[PDB]
């Protein structure tokens, strides 16, 4: 589900109950199956309040969505149409209890690290009177997130009642050259493996080199584009290669070098 | 200090100073001695208003014991140049330079308060140095006297000879006397 | 299946220039169709989608390239404006409506919609500084990566007493195009070494606008971040293309080189009646010069030519024994009417 | 006090001072004594407008009783250096430096108000000290006069001999007389 | 008053002072008498630009009749220390300190306007007190003169003896003479 | 009308119209609001003209109805100020002739009615022919 689409009841935006409707589609409108289903929510940070503590106006996209999810996560009957209200008499709206339905929320938080750093940061006061030096050391984003507590999330714009429904909290860390390098070949549906299959079907073999992966990883982390940036670099290096590959023939293997990624070389072609 | 005012707009309320709020209504204030800095400020306001609305009228309030002539001529030419009619109102006092600007107002759009004083006198100036240098500077001020009197006669409507005679010495003209002289067109006593 | 060279030659017939950009589109379409056609996925590896990003100034024929690719294929195509879109709870425009337009093109065919090529126009003007702003873009996140979308059954207003069909966007290629104003300045500070507003600093008085197009070719993700785009969107678009602006020389080519050229259309109309039509080289150059002077663009060129030919085509059927029509510089300016042969 | 004006733009409403609002329209104000601080401010404004669009002309309003020569030459060299044309307009008075910059505008884009006065005079300077040092300073000011007179003749179009004799002593040139001299191309009296 | 300018960016409209706006483009203004207060401001501007881009050159405009030697040393040593090349342009005039900093710029990036003036002279200083104390102060001014000449010779490229003879007494160099003497490399007569 | 002549498809796109539709129509034609002379012709040239309609009503009552070219000019001028088009002409006539029709059948020994330009303005009254 998408949290941004959700809005308070009585508005044009998508209703919260529609999430349960999607689950029914997977089990062929089976109420019993949905009662024991699993639900995942993404970008939950978007609905957080943005300095809305005074509550000048109600936020249907922000605080409003959290309030609606309070009882839903805990468990309650949800009135969802079986077939979009086929007939008005004897509608029999499906009552799907969510007391046993698991919920998983996920989202990238920007600025939360600073909030945690401020709390962890020492220093009672400034001047000679201060008895503590307030010494601090630089920490990684993942390290700070591990020390997260519910109090920090509240300051981010989350209702205390909402966070209370999520007892277990899990954090993630960034990626490094070794991680990106492994992701390029170790996973089944890896980026490099996808291109190999695309070339194998045309009777062409493809090979990579460790030096090439190192440059790829460095370029990805240099642009700050995450794992998705890898695809941009790979396609950009093989653009000219595949632009004319179907034209010629008699090519059996292709080899990529580090200089090719740098743009001062070209891929090596092997003729059978 | 200068107080702030609030302008209620459909979108929201805006804060402006008492002098800026009146500028939106095509009102310019000419206060204190005339100089290059204050004159250039009035010229910019006149041009800024001409672009916003070159058809509506502009009101110029004059209260000052005269000043520099060169700074004033830039205002006079700016009034006659722009298409809109410049309305002149005298509040309290109007010296030689102030009087020239006051009479320069468009025909039928010149007013003065009842308890208002006007004064018209020939240009005053002095130079020191070589005898030859004194003569050239003297010619400039004499030309200015003739040019000012000629323009004064034009707007006022009085003969040039009469203007030269009256402006030879300081002449204090009250609001009723000013109407007879022709420096203004009417007097404002109460709101109708 | 057609190779990238085939698409290149095809586009060249209806487009002049944009060599680098043409190569990108051809490769992407060819690779995307191979993934779509190879749905069986004999190998354990699962293929992944790819997106295209287009950066070029206004009047750069961005829409023409998308229309030409769509015309060359049998899959449905849709055009939309990102500015119109709004976040949920607002006036009513939603990202779901985008899929609805695509379904209307294919007669509400879910299977056909998956193979359709979606296009976005005017992606600019929406970014981080409540107002929607960046929130509108956030809704597009799930659409680019791929997600099920609820759409009305027969393209009707949302009613509670009805069901909404689900369309998976995991196989729908997305082409995001937009004109960025000021991005070149940001790139210049990053790559070029100049003192900007300086006595000895270089200024853009030489009138060599071609340099701007070349500078855009060096665009990087960091430059887009400075513009205000969130890093998620930049990462969602791995392929990036740059389109330069038109020049007086290039504009002259568009008048005659394309198959559906402006001059060729008038020539066919004139010779259909039996009267030849000749466009002098000087007149053609003047037409392009007038559009550039008034910055009307490629679209304005039609109106300029219509002014001179309108009067001529009205009186041409009156008389007979007409063999050829010669257009000159005077005809463009309007000082004298075009001469006829008898 | 400087008033604040509101400018309506597609992006929204912004408040700028009267002087800053005119700067957007390629207008610069030169008022008061010519010094290094005011001159450096005008130079920055000129370079700032050139970067925005070096195709539209720039308008410079000059009203000042002269000043230092070093500060003025920085403006003269800047006007000739930049690609766009600088249109000079005289309001009020224009002394040697005010006239040297007024006549230094692009040919065909120089104007003067009807009542505005102009004045041209040779450089004024003095030094006290050793006899040897006096000679160095005396020759320096004389060279400045030659450079100014040469440039004056080039812009005015008058012979160098005429410029030297006329500038030997203060010469007050009226707006019509100035056009004959060639300091300004035309006189702006009324809009359209 | 310093006029305000608006810089339009993708993020949105922002307002900056004319001097502040040019600073963003690596342009520093040196105007008026050189003192410790303004020198520290220039030193900070230089260090701020070095961190932003240690590869982009910096442009320094100089228009001033000299000043304190101590303040100049803080600027001279700061330009030679930082990695970027500092370009110097003389606008209006450049006295001893203004000329020392002018010629102290990066070789091949020193410019002078066509009508700019330059002046170089020995350090001027005096002390009152005991004869023993006067001896100490007298030595320093002589040493400062020697060190200044050597630095000028290095940047200008002239012999040390030649610099000492030329700087013994007031010497005025025009824009062409400055190029010939090596104070500057070229003259930016026009945009192109 | 001058602004309409210098119209381009880009202007329509700015209004909020899809460019594809604007491209299907490559030919554009401009018109202009009716002028004083044009309104005069429209007032009487059509078969079901406004003047003819009122003339029939007056003829039905048995009294002749006459109009003046000078008065018609004023009617066209007022319509231009209202800029309501041809339909506005009916309103102008109804307002001027409102008082006339109210007491028209009341009067007797009336054979013809004459309308002056001043009557349209409201200062004068409609002239009646008695005999
Ligand atoms: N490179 C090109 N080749 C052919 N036609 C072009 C080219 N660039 C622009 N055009 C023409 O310009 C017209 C309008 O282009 P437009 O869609 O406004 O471009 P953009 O989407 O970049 O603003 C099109 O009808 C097209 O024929």
């Amino acid at each position: 589900a998408d949290a941004t689409t959700l809005t308070e009841a009585g508005y044009v935006g998508e209703d919260v109950e529609n999430i349960i409707q999607k689950l029914l589609q997977k089990c062929d409108y089976d109420v019993q199956k949905a009662q024991r289903g699993i639900v995942y929510i993404d970008e939950i940070d978007k609905i957080s309040r943005k300095s809305d503590n005074p509550s000048i106006t109600r936020d249907v996209s922000g605080e409003g969505v959290q309030q609606a999810l309070l009882k839903l996560i805990e468990g309650t009957v949800a009135a969802v149409p079986p077939q979009g209200g086929r007939k008005h008499p004897q509608q029999e709206f499906l009552q799907v209890d969510t007391s046993k339905i698991l919920f998983i929320c996920g989202g990238a938080f920007a600025g939360l690290d600073k909030v945690i750093s401020h709390r962890v940061e020492t220093g009672s006061g400034i001047g000679f009177g201060a008895t503590v030096k307030a010494k601090s050391d630089k920490a990684s984003e993942g390290e700070l997130l591990a020390q997260v507590e519910p109090e920090d999330l509240i300051k981010f714009g989350l209702i205390p009642e909402f966070i209370g429904r999520l007892p277990v909290v899990a954090t993630l860390n960034e990626l490094s050259e070794e991680a990106l390098i492994q992701i390029l070949k170790e996973p089944k549906n890896a980026l490099t493996k996808q291109y190999q299959a695309l070339f194998n079907l045309e009777g062409v073999d493809l090979e990579f080199r460790d030096e090439a992966l190192d440059a790829i990883a460095k370029k990805a982390m240099a642009r700050k584009t995450g794992a998705r940036g890898l695809r941009s670099i790979v396609e950009a290096a093989l653009l000219d290669t595949m632009y004319d590959l179907p034209s010629m023939e008699d090519v059996e293997k292709v080899v990529i070098d580090e200089s090719v990624i740098d743009g001062q070389s070209e891929p090596l072609l092997i003729y059978g | 200090l200068v107080p702030m005012v609030i302008e209620q707009t459909s979108r929201g309320e805006r804060s402006f100073d008492i002098y800026s709020r009146l500028l939106k209504e095509r009102v310019i204030f000419l206060t204190g001695q005339v100089e290059d800095h204050m004159a250039n400020l009035i010229v910019a306001q006149m041009l800024f208003l001409e672009a916003e609305n070159p058809e509506k009228d502009i009101y110029l309030y004059i209260n000052s014991p005269g000043g520099v002539i060169t700074a004033g001529m830039s205002i006079y030419d700016t009034m006659q140049f722009i298409k809109p009619d410049v309305s002149t109102i005298c509040m309290g006092q109007a010296a030689s330079m102030g009087a020239f600007l006051l009479t320069a107002g468009a025909k039928g759009k010149r007013f003065c308060l009842p308890n208002s004083r006007v004064m018209i006198h020939q240009p005053l100036g002095g130079y020191q140095g070589q005898a030859t240098d004194i003569e050239i500077h003297a010619r400039e001020i004499l030309k200015v006297k003739g040019r000012m009197n000629e323009l004064m006669a034009l707007h006022t409507g009085q003969s040039l000879e009469q203007i030269e005679r009256d402006t030879e010495r300081d002449r204090f003209l009250s609001a009723p006397e000013a109407v007879e002289y022709g420096l203004v067109d009417s007097i404002l006593t109460h709101r109708n | 299946l057609p190779t990238p060279h085939e698409i290149r030659n095809h586009l060249d017939d209806y487009v002049i220039g944009q060599e680098q950009a043409k190569k990108v589109l051809a490769v992407a379409v060819y690779n995307h169709y191979k993934r779509l056609r190879n749905g069986d996925t004999s190998n354990g590896v699962e293929l992944g989608k790819s997106n295209i990003l287009l950066i070029g100034p206004t009047g750069s024929g961005k829409t023409l390239l998308a229309e030409t690719l769509a015309r060359l294929l049998d899959v449905p195509f849709t055009m939309a404006d990102a500015t119109t879109l709004t976040e949920a709870g607002y006036v009513g425009e939603d990202v779901e409506n985008i899929i609805q337009k695509l379904l209307q093109k294919c007669d509400y065919d879910v299977q056909k919609a998956q193979r359709g090529i979606v296009y976005i126009d005017e992606i600019d003007k929406i970014s981080r500084k409540d107002v929607s702003g960046e929130g509108v873009q956030q809704a597009l996140l799930k659409l680019i990566e791929g997600t099920v979308a609820a759409v009305p059954p027969q393209g009707g207003r949302k009613h509670p007493q009805q069901e909404f069909l689900q369309v998976d966007t995991s196989k729908i290629l997305f082409i995001c195009g937009g004109a960025f104003a000021g991005l070149d300045k940001v790139i210049s500070h990053r790559v070029e070494t100049g003192s900007g507003i300086g006595f000895g600093a270089t200024v853009k008085a030489k009138s060599d606008k071609a340099s701007e197009g070349e500078l855009l070719a060096q665009v990087e993700p960091e430059d887009l971040i400075k513009f205000g785009l969130i890093p998620e969107f930049i990462g969602r678009l791995p392929v990036v293309a740059t389109l330069n602006e038109l020049s007086e020389e290039a504009l002259i080519q568009i008048l005659k080189e394309p198959k559906n050229a402006l001059t060729k259309q008038y020539q066919a109309l004139f010779n259909l009646e039996g009267v030849d039509l000749e466009f002098r080289d000087e007149a053609l150059d003047a037409i392009a010069k007038k559009a550039m002077a008034r910055k009307t663009g490629a679209r304005g060129l039609r109106s300029i030519v219509e002014a001179a030919l309108l009067d001529t085509m009205y009186d041409l059927p009156s008389m007979e024994d007409v063999e050829k029509v010669v257009i000159d510089e005077s005809v463009i300016d309007g000082q004298s009417e075009p001469l006829l042969i008898y």
